Order: structure tokens, then C-alpha cells, then sequence
């Protein structure tokens, strides 16, 4: 099926599993709360889109028109967050899907955000840079005139076509032409470069939020007792299908905390090498010419990778990768949904028969979200983090030593030297900056969401089916928020 | 492991060779004098030259190693056609080269060369050459041209009657296609006034075995009843008057076969026509087309009253079939009120009557007072009334319960014998398999089947049923069990065969000359029925383009009657 | 070949090319240039074609002649993957293959190699 009635219907499964136990569990007159579920009926369409028309000079004195959208799923939480696509394949159903997705998105890993998704039919490649500063400064100001760009109101974000560099202007456009009085304009975008006010940390979000997911759920023993692990360091095997940035990132740090790679597939032809593959190496041929064919130490392996024996599976590449018919022909334990639904409800049933563990992409990629609501926090702070603190932290931890240093020598006469730290925490306090901060805030908020997802699963008698548990969660904490306003 | 490879000009290498050693003058290792003349040739190319030569003075007998070999009846215009074909590399006959060479020939003692002789005077046959070709045949009378002499001599009685060429024709191929009556005629009129000059002379229309020898009863009474009631009192006249009863019984059509109502011919297919189509082609099957073998293709033809029914019943009991209701229920239920019964033995159909339960895809077996079915159910779910089919009567009585309660079940006479595996209540899979045999209409004792499988597709290995492996949602999975159960009491061996890709539920069974064909199946990972057609035998190990039926239907019944002229013409 | 039976050598000779173990490398050419088959010649150069990959790592390439293999990559039927890889044979067969496994004297052979056909971040 397509992506609208895909996740369309996921939102009817959640709604139909909640709604007995809700009746009850929130009540608090007639019995009259079976007529109250039209609040579920309500969270389903988009509340705004919008369709935009405007013109363009070019450089040969020419006029064309473009066509662009913008949708508004929920308006629960006055903030809206979502994506800009540069594309000729964008359409209001598309973008409006891609919303609704948003909301339970922000929603499962507590970001108090809204959802929202805009596209531009356009390509690209077709226009020089003078031709996209155009597009992108009419299409802000056009956003703006109507209410969809404000700070407080929404909040776009980039999307694969499109990087921080479009984003500088949508910044700065909206800051002198429309937001000039207001003192947070330059919040009104995330994604943008460090000299305009981003954030450290920004390109490794999502490999980072796909580590931290999967190692949440491989520590486990309630879990990985079902199919049998011994999991955390038994070198477990992995396979990474897809090297973008998510695959390469992920890939990497699964590799410093005790993973073996054995193949690394993409759209064209793949490769293979049971010794394992370094990171860095594979990452610098494939930086010194095109793709990774020709690697050494690399056998090139042939058929379908997906299939191939491993442990772990991180389909990071375009949808339905896995299918009814590529279901029961595949060896790996785990599947870790890197992308935007790699796997087709048609095939989830089959998993689920043989009691295989999939990780819900709605949980998994949520760090290019979290780190961009970091990145909205610093800009409506004005400062970095941690600037006022690393010397007020780094002189009460010496304290801390002295102390201990000077208590234990009073006992025992000779003096003990405890006062040195080691060299990893010597490290740390040496090369402090706001990249910490922003992993460790990322790795809490997925250990929290995990924990969650965990106890709704085990709440509502769920087995493996984590998708539903995630979708069910996503559903409860918006009809919680939503409820007690109306 | 060695293989050999055989070019197709590789005789025009050897005649070069050949002439090369000929004109070369050396390398003679057999030297005879016949009637003083020397001459010099290789005894291998002499020997290559002619057909019978070689297998006369090079057959390895004594004369064969010999100095001197003696050659009698041989003339010197045998020789003379030997070189001028040596030469020429040509063997055809001219106006001026037949009836010479057919007096040679007679002396040759060479059965060939009198068989070609004759053959090329018959392709070269006028009115100023009668006696030529009469005398040829008469030397020769070859095996292949018989039959065009004694058409040729039939359908030109009136002057065959003085001419010379009648003694010399053959009598038993006349005799043979004078009692035929496939042979290809456009009328019965004039034909049978024709083949009654042929037969007897004029003078008899205005012991002897060969008389006897036609069997009248045999070919088609309908047109010869008129002349037979004027000729003389024979024998044959008892089949006439038995036929006759079986034009009104065409409900017992079955039950009335009789010694002289065997199945003609042995032209049995599978024919794309019937049943009910559902998946994956919604297009209705109307065209009843039979496929050529000679042709090699169901090309089509004015199928004009072509009998058009939907789901009916399958059987196989002595070429006729009986069949009450339809239902296809699993592959998609459809309403259908055409029943047609196939009945080869006659050459007939007829509506049957419909009985009160519409119970089929059985096991019908043509014993007792009337055909009898295993228990019975509704189209889709279990009633709890109990009552045999009997379509031939229409009487819908009640019958005592089976021993096993089976619904909708799966049943077939393999190989002419009844014979259940396993077992399904309906659209639903139980867990107790029990085997109950339609034909003894008991819960027959059989060995217990350790794995829930069912519904699996059953082909002829071992000239037994056998079922290996299947294909359900039992196993958790779309995969092949390893364990394969079949039962063979006649061979009292296991039948290994290959798994059966598309489960067989209800199916039609049809038997063409001990060769499986399986068409449509179930494809629950599909979620509709099979799109293809696939035939995998175990013995071959691979799978092979068999006939490709024109609709992808599940369960349609065979009509076998009579084709239409220009069907049969291909 | 002195009975002039083309199809029966041929497929000797194929059979021989499709069935030549590693350890009977020098048993291939030096019967090649011996018996100066018709077909035999071009089923070794085809062989050559196909498996100079394979060739690069072992010690096959060192042993096989510079010139010819000059000779058989300036010509536009060679299948490569990647210039890169165009490079590393070049090497090898203009130096030794333990060197490698010298760029300092400039061999012809290396202006086979189609500088514009490279990548150009590589180039």
C-alpha cells in the first residue's frame, strides 16, 4: 500500500486498543464517556494546509510560478515542528501524512512540539544559487504573511534536499523583514550553521539516537530471554544496509562499544568480509571516490543482503525494503528501523509469528528531533551550554579530591596521592564543550522513552509488537494533554 | 564425459573422398572380372554408391570375403543406374527411366528399389501409364503406398471394374476403410451410394470370412439402420434396438454402459472450459477449444451449443461423470445453474437433474443401483441434516451419518481407485486427521499422519497418489515440511516426491495417459489463488513449460464429446 | 592440429583453459606459444582479460610479459572497475609485485591509464 493509509491505519489499531481501558481509567456522570470519544475522532485530520503560488525573476528575465505546501497536523502544543522538502514529487497528501507522523514523533520522546511538514515542487538541480536564494526568501516571506514560520508558532526544520545552508537565509530573512521587534527571531529555525546560532553535535544525532535505542533494548535480560542472547558484549554481528549519514554514524559507534560489521550493502552492489570492517577506512574510500565498490579486504558479495546471516539489521535506505515474500527468507535476530517504515504491515505479521524483535522506526530516529529542540533551547537562552558552569564544576571536583586527599592522610600518619585523576577523566575535564551536554541529554531522554515504551507494552499484554506500544503511547499522552483543557 | 560432434556437410566431404579415391587409380584391395571387363574403383565407395549393394556383398558373411563374388539377376542396366546415381548424386524417376528400371528390379531381389519404383510411378501415374504402374505394384506393393492405392481404387470403382489394376490393388485396406467411419466425408449421401458401387457391383444393387469381417455394429448404426433393415437378417441388428433405450437415459448414462459402448479413441485432455474463475484472472472461460497434438495448439472454432457450465463436479468413472450442485466456495463461491455431465461413450450431454443438496468435489465411483456421496454439506458451512446426493433420480432422501464429519471435504478415484489423505473440516484446519474412502463409504483403518497437513497438491508418482510436503499457515510460515506421508497399499513402498508449491483443495482430477497436470492451487501468502501453472516432478527435479491452460481456473470440470469439424480439422 | 581437426583442438583447448590450476600457470603459455594455435592464443589472451584481477595479486602478472600487458590495456577492451584499480595493475606490472605489497622512475606503461576517465577527487 502507499504511505498514507499505511500509517493511517496504525493510528486505528491504537485508537481501537486504548479506548476500552480509557473509558475507565480516566473517568472521573452517566456513563456518558463511550460519546466522549469523539476527542480520538478529532486527533486524526490535519487542522491546516496551506498552498502557495509565487513568482520568480531569474537570471535571464524570465517568470516561472512554483507551487509549495505547508500542513499543521496538531495545534495541542502551540510550537510546530516539521521539515522542508525541495522535491517535484511533494503533494498535500504526502506532506499532510508525513505531520501526522511528526505529532506522535515529538510526542513518544516528551518534546513539547506540535507537527508539521512543508514541500516545494521543485528540483534542485535545475537552478543555480541565485535562483534558490530567491525561492527560499519568497517562500519565507510568503509562510510569514500568513502565520506558519513564527517562533512561537512554527518551526521548520531540513529535510534530505535541503541543508543549514538554505536555512541561514530562511533565518535571516525572517529576522529583518517581518520578526524584526521580536527578540527571539533567530529561534524561529532550527538546523542552521554554528555562526547563526546552531548547535555542536548536529551531524551525529541520529546515529547516536539509533545506538542509544538499540542498546537500551540489547540490555534487556525479559526481553532477549525470549529468543536467547547473552547480549552487551558478546560480539554480536551486525549488518548496515544503507551508508548514509544515519547508517554511517550508527555503524561507527555500535563498532567502538563491541560490534563486528560483516556486510555494508547500498543501492548499488554490496560487500562482505567476516573479519570485520573498519569505520574509518570504509568511511575514507568511500569519501575519496564515489561509493564503496572495489574496497579491499572486502569480498563483493552477491544476493540479497537482507537475507544474509547476522544478528542485527539496520535498513537505513528507502521504504518498504522488506516485503511479505523477503519475510521468512531472512536470518537476523533484531531490526532496527532506521528509516521511514523500512518494513510493510503485511510483513510485520510474519515477524511477529516468528517471534522476531523489530524496533519502530517512531522510536528509533527521534534524536534529529531531540537535538533540534535542544538547538530551539539554546537560541531562546541566548548562551551556550554549560559556559557559566565547567570552572564552577571543574574547581568543586579538585575540592572534592583535596579533601579526600587531606582526610585520608590525616588517619595514616607518608602521603597518598589521590588527588590525580585518571586519564579518561582528565580528558573529560580538559576538552569540556557542549557536545556533552547535548549527548548526554539525547542518551537520557532515549533511555527514558525505552523504559516507557517498555512498561505501556507490558501494560497492555503486548509481545514483540512494539510498534503497537509505541503507536498506543504516542495516543495516550495526547488524549492526556488534550483532555483536560476542553 | 566425452561427447561427439557431428557436422552437417560432412558428406559432401566423404562423396569428395570418395571420388577423389575413385579418380585417384590407387588403393584397390578388392579386384573381380565379371563377364570380361576390368575395371579399377575403391570397394568401399563401390559399396557406398548403391543402398543394396552394401548390405549384399558387404554383409561380413563368406561371400563377403572372397576374392570373387558371384552376383546373379544383376543386369548391366543396374549397373548403368548405379553409376549414373554415383554420379549425379540424384535417385528420381523420368518418363523414360520407369518401367525399365521396375523389370531390373524384379530380379534385384531388392525390396527397396522395388518399393521406391513403385512409389515414384504412383507420384507419376497418368491414364497412358496404367499398365506401368499396375505391374510396379504388383512387383512391389509397398507397405506406405497401400493405402493410396486402394483409396485411389475405391473412389475410381467404375473404372477399376475393367482395369487390371484392381487384382493387383490391395483387398484388406479397402475391406478396412470400406467398415470405417471415421474416414473424412462431406456427405453421407452420395458417399454411401459410392462405397455401395465400390463394394458390389451394379448388377447386385439393381464361407466368406472377409464378409464377416466388417463390424457393423461397431461403426455408426444411425446412417447404416435404412440399409441394413432392407439387407439381409444379421446379428448386428440387436445393437440398434439396445441403442435405442439409450436415448431416453441420459440420466443414467453411467449406469447404462454396455460391451459395445466402449470409449473410442483414447484423445483424452485437458480442455479450458468450465468451472468457475475467480483469481487471478477475472475473465469468464467460454472458449471451448481442444487442443491438436498434431497442431500442437487448442486453435479455435465454431463452438456453436457448445455445453457452457459453471463448477461442475469432476469425475472419472468409465469416461462418464456424475455430479450433483457445485460449490467453489473457497476459491470463491459462485451461483451457477448449468450442469453438464461428460460423457465420451455416447457422444452426448444432457441437463441432469439438479438435486435439493448441492454437495461435489467428491469421490464418485459407478457401483451399485446408483452413485453414492460421502456424508454431504451446504456451499460454505455444516449443516446438521445428512442426506446422499442422487442427481440421476432427484430424490433427496435422508442417509445414516457418516463415521467422520467431513464438510466440503476433498476426495478422487486415483488411478481408477478411490483413495482420501488426511483431511479438512472445511475452510478451517482441525487437528484429528482421519482417512475415510468414499468408495467403501466407511472410516477405513489407516496410518495415523503425525503432521497436521492437508489440502496439499497430489500428482501421479509411482503410478499411485502420493502427497509430499504443503503449503498452510499450520507451520507458521511459507515453507516445505521435511516429513512426507503417502500411503500406497499396491505398491507397499513410500513414493518420494517433490513438494507441491500450490495446495490442491477440491480440485478437478483429470488423468491424460499417466501424466500429472495440475492447474491453479491455493497461495494463502498470495491471498488469492495461483496465477501460474507449474508442474514439478520429482523424477526430473526441475520444472518445465507443460500445457498452458487459456484460463487460471481452480476446480473446472472436463467435457469430453464430440469436437466441432473445423476444431477437428486444426 | 597436424590432423587438421579445428573443433575437436578448439574444444581441448578450452576445456584445458577452463579446467588450468594455478600450479600449472607456466604449462599455459609456454604451450600456447609452442603449438601457435588459432584459437588457443586468443582463449589464453580472453583468460588474461578476464582474470588479470586475479592475476594482480599473485605472482602470475610479474611472471607475464611487461610489454604484451601494456600492449592488451592501451587497447579499449579491457575490463576494468575503477581507475584506481587500472593504477595498482600498472604498478605491478611495471615493478615488483612484494615492492608494492615505486612511483619514483615514471614507467610508459602508466600514460595508459585515462587521466580524464579517473575520479576527480582522486585525479
Amino acid at each position: 500500500p502507499n504511505f498514507f493509509k499505511m500509517v493511517e491505519g496504525f493510528f486505528d489499531r491504537g485508537a481501537s486498543i486504548v479506548e476500552d481501558k480509557l473509558v475507565e481509567d480516566l473517568r472521573t456522570e452517566e456513563q456518558k464517556r463511550n460519546r466522549v470519544r469523539g476527542i480520538l475522532r478529532i486527533i486524526k485530520p490535519c487542522n491546516h494546509v496551506l498552498s502557495l503560488s509565487f513568482p520568480i525573476r531569474r537570471d535571464d528575465g524570465s517568470w516561472e510560478v512554483i507551487e509549495g505546501y505547508r500542513a499543521q497536523h496538531s495545534q495541542h502544543r502551540t510550537p510546530c515542528k516539521g521539515g522542508i522538502r525541495y522535491s517535484t514529487d511533494v503533494s498535500v497528501d504526502e506532506v499532510k501524512a508525513l505531520a501526522s507522523l511528526m505529532t506522535y514523533k515529538c510526542a513518544v520522546v516528551d518534546v513539547p512540539f506540535g507537527g508539521a511538514k512543508a514541500g516545494v515542487k521543485i528540483n534542485p538541480k535545475n537552478y543555480t544559487d541565485n535562483e534558490l536564494e530567491k525561492i527560499t526568501r519568497r517562500f519565507t516571506m510568503e509562510l510569514a504573511k500568513k502565520g506558519f514560520i513564527g517562533p512561537g508558532i512554527d518551526v521548520p526544520a531540513p529535510d534530505m534536499s535541503t541543508g543549514e545552508r538554505e536555512m541561514s537565509w530562511i533565518a535571516d530573512t525572517y529576522a529583518s523583514t517581518i520578526g524584526h521587534y521580536d527578540i527571539n527571531a533567530h529561534a524561529c529555525v532550527t538546523g542552521k550553521p554554528i555562526s547563526q546560532g546552531g548547535i555542536h553535535g548536529r551531524i551525529s544525532a541520529t546515529g547516536r539516537g539509533v545506538f542509544h535505542g538499540i542498546e537500551n533494548f540489547i540490555n534487556e535480560a525479559s526481553y532477549m530471554s525470549i529468543l536467547g542472547m547473552t547480549p552487551g558484549f558478546g560480539d554480536k554481528t551486525f549488518v548496515v544496509q544503507g551508508f548514509g549519514n544515519v547508517g554511517l554514524h550508527s555503524m561507527r559507534y555500535l563498532h567502538r562499544f563491541g560490534a563486528k560489521c560483516i556486510a555494508v550493502g547500498e543501492s548499488d552492489g554490496s560487500i562482505w568480509n567476516p573479519d570485520g570492517i573498519d569505520p574509518k577506512e570504509l568511511e575514507d574510500f568511500k569519501l575519496q571516490h564515489g561509493s564503496i565498490l572495489g574496497f579491499p579486504k572486502a569480498k563483493p558479495y552477491e544476493g540479497s543482503i537482507l537475507e544474509a546471516d547476522c544478528d542485527i539489521l539496520i535498513p537505513a535506505a528507502s521504504e518498504k525494503q522488506l516485503t511479505k515474500s523477503n519475510a521468512p527468507r531472512v536470518k537476523a535476530k533484531i531490526i532496527a528501523e532506521g528509516a521511514n517504515g523500512p518494513t510493510t504491515p503485511e510483513a510485520d505479521k510474519i515477524f511477529l509469528e516468528r517471534n522476531i524483535m523489530v524496533i519502530p522506526d517512531l522510536y528509533l530516529n527521534a534524536g534529529g528531533v531531540t537535538v533540534s529542540y535542544f538547538e530551539w533551547l539554546k537560541n531562546l537562552n541566548h548562551v551556550s551550554y554549560g559556559r557559566l558552569t565547567f570552572k564552577y564544576e571543574r574547581d568543586s571536583n579538585y575540592h572534592l579530591l583535596m579533601s579526600v586527599q587531606e582526610s585520608l592522610e590525616r588517619k595514616f600518619g607518608g602521603g597518598t596521592i589521590p588527588i590525580v585523576p585518571t586519564a579518561e577523566f582528565q580528558d573529560r575535564i580538559s576538552g569540556a564543550s557542549e557536545k556533552d551536554i547535548v549527548h548526554s541529554g539525547l542518551a537520557y531522554t532515549m533511555e527514558r522513552s525505552a523504559r516507557q515504551i517498555m512498561r505501556t507494552a507490558m501494560k497492555y499484554n503486548l509481545g514483540l509488537d512494539l510498534r503497537t506500544a509505541a503507536y498506543v503511547n504516542a495516543i495516550e499522552k495526547v488524549f492526556k494533554v488534550y483532555n483536560e483543557a476542553g | 564425459v566425452n561427447n561427439t560432434y557431428r557436422s552437417a556437410q560432412h558428406s559432401q566431404a566423404l562423396l569428395r573422398g570418395l571420388l577423389a579415391l575413385r579418380d585417384s587409380g590407387i588403393l584397390f584391395d578388392v579386384v573381380l572380372v565379371v563377364e570380361g571387363r576390368h575395371i579399377e574403383a575403391h570397394r568401399i565407395l563401390l559399396a557406398a554408391s548403391c543402398d543394396y549393394f552394401r548390405g549384399m556383398f558387404a554383409g561380413g558373411l563368406k561371400e563377403m570375403e572372397q576374392e570373387e563374388v558371384l552376383i546373379h539377376g544383376v543386369s548391366y542396366n543396374a549397373m548403368c543406374q548405379i553409376l549414373h546415381f554415383i554420379y549425379t548424386s540424384e535417385l528420381e524417376l523420368s518418363l523414360s527411366n520407369v518401367q525399365e528400371t521396375l523389370v531390373a528390379a524384379c530380379q534385384l531381389q531388392i525390396p527397396e528399389i522395388i518399393h521406391f519404383c513403385c512409389d515414384f510411378l504412383m507420384s507419376w501415374v497418368d491414364e497412358e501409364n496404367i499398365l506401368d504402374v499396375y505391374r510396379l505394384a504388383e512387383l512391389f506393393d509397398l507397405s506406405r503406398l497401400t493405402e493410396q492405392l486402394d483409396t485411389y481404387i475405391l473412389k475410381n470403382f467404375v473404372a477399376f471394374s475393367r482395369t487390371d489394376k484392381y487384382r493387383q490393388l490391395p483387398l484388406e485396406k479397402v475391406y478396412s476403410l470400406l467398415s470405417s467411419n471415421r474416414l473424412e466425408v462431406s456427405c453421407e449421401t452420395e458417399v454411401y451410394e459410392g462405397a455401395l458401387l465400390y463394394h458390389y457391383s451394379l448388377e447386385q444393387v439393381q464361407p466368406p470370412k472377409l464378409l464377416e469381417t466388417v463390424r457393423f455394429p461397431l461403426m455408426e448404426a444411425e446412417v447404416l439402420q435404412r440399409l441394413h433393415d432392407k439387407l439381409d437378417p444379421s446379428p448386428l441388428r440387436d445393437t440398434v434396438a439396445s441403442a435405442l433405450m439409450y436415448h431416453r437415459n441420459e440420466s443414467l448414462q453411467p449406469s447404462l454402459q454396455s460391451p459395445q459402448t466402449e470409449l473410442r479413441s483414447d484423445f483424452q485432455c485437458v480442455v479450458g472450459f468450465g468451472g468457475i474463475h475467480s483469481t487471478p484472472s477475472t475473465v469468464l472461460s467460454d472458449q471451448a477449444k481442444y487442443l491438436n497434438p498434431l497442431l500442437g495448439e487448442w486453435k479455435h472454432f465454431t463452438a456453436s451449443l457448445a455445453p457452457r457450465m459453471s463448477n461442475q463436479g469432476i469425475a472419472v468413472l468409465n469416461n462418464f461423470v456424475y455430479l450433483i450442485g457445485g460449490d467453489n466456495n473457497v476459491q470463491g463461491f459462485r451461483a451457477e445453474s448449468r450442469c453438464w455431465r461428460y460423457d465420451p461413450r455416447h457422444n452426448r450431454w444432457f441437463q441432469i437433474q439438479s438435486l435439493q443438496q448441492e454437495h461435489a468435489d467428491l469421490s464418485v465411483c459407478v457401483v451399485g443401483r446408483y452413485i453414492y456421496a460421502v456424508a454431504g454439506r451446504d456451499y460454505h458451512n455444516d449443516l446438521n441434516a445428512v442426506e446422499r446426493y442422487d442427481p440421476a433420480t432427484n430424490s433427496w432422501a435422508y442417509v445414516a451419518p457418516l463415521k467422520r464429519e467431513v464438510y466440503a471435504h476433498a476426495g478422487a478415484t486415483l488411478e481408477g481407485k478411490m483413495y482420501i489423505t488426511c483431511g479438512r473440516r472445511g475452510e478451517d484446519y482441525l487437528k484429528e486427521t482421519h482417512c475415510y474412502d468414499p468408495g467403501s463409504n466407511t472410516w477405513h483403518t489407516l496410518a495415523d499422519g503425525p503432521v497436521r497437513r492437508a489440502w496439499h497438491g497430489m500428482a501421479t508418482l509411482l503410478n499411485k497418489l502420493y502427497v509430499i510436503g504443503g503449503s498452510n499457515n499450520d507451520a507458521g510460515y511459507r515453507r516445505d515440511v521435511h516429513q512426507v506421508a503417502c500411503y500406497s497399499c499396491t505398491s507397499g513402498q513410500w513414493s518420494s516426491v517433490c513438494p507441491l508449491p500450490a495446495g490442491h483443495g477440491e480440485p478437478g482430477i483429470a488423468v491424460l495417459d499417466n501424466r500429472i497436470y495440475v492447474l491453479g492451487g491455493r497461495s494463502h501468502n498470495r491471498g488469492s489463488r495461483t496465477g501460474y501453472v507449474h508442474i514439478y516432478d520429482v523424477e526430473k527435479d526441475c520444472w518445465e513449460e507443460g500445457p498452458q491452460l487459456d484460463n487460471s481456473i481452480s476446480g473446472l470440470a472436463a467435457c469430453v464429446l464430440t469436437l466441432p469439424r473445423s476444431l477437428l480439422l486444426e | 592440429c597436424q590432423l587438421q581437426i579445428p573443433e575437436i583442438i578448439h574444444f581441448c583447448c578450452d576445456f584445458l583453459m577452463s579446467w588450468v590450476d594455478e600450479e600449472n600457470i607456466l604449462d599455459v603459455y609456454r604451450l600456447a606459444e609452442l603449438f601457435d594455435l588459432s584459437r588457443l592464443t586468443e582463449q589464453l589472451d580472453t583468460y588474461i582479460l578476464k582474470n588479470f584481477v586475479a592475476f594482480s595479486r599473485t605472482d602470475k602478472y610479474r611472471q607475464l610479459p611487461l610489454e604484451k600487458v601494456y600492449s592488451l590495456l592501451s587497447s579499449n577492451r579491457l575490463e576494468v572497475s575503477c581507475e584506481t584499480e587500472v593504477y595498482e595493475g600498472a604498478l605491478l606490472y611495471h615493478y615488483s609485485l612484494e615492492q608494492v605489497q615505486s612511483l619514483h622512475e615514471p614507467p610508459k606503461l602508466l600514460e595508459t591509464v585515462r587521466f580524464p576517465l579517473m575520479e576527480a577527487e582522486v585525479l
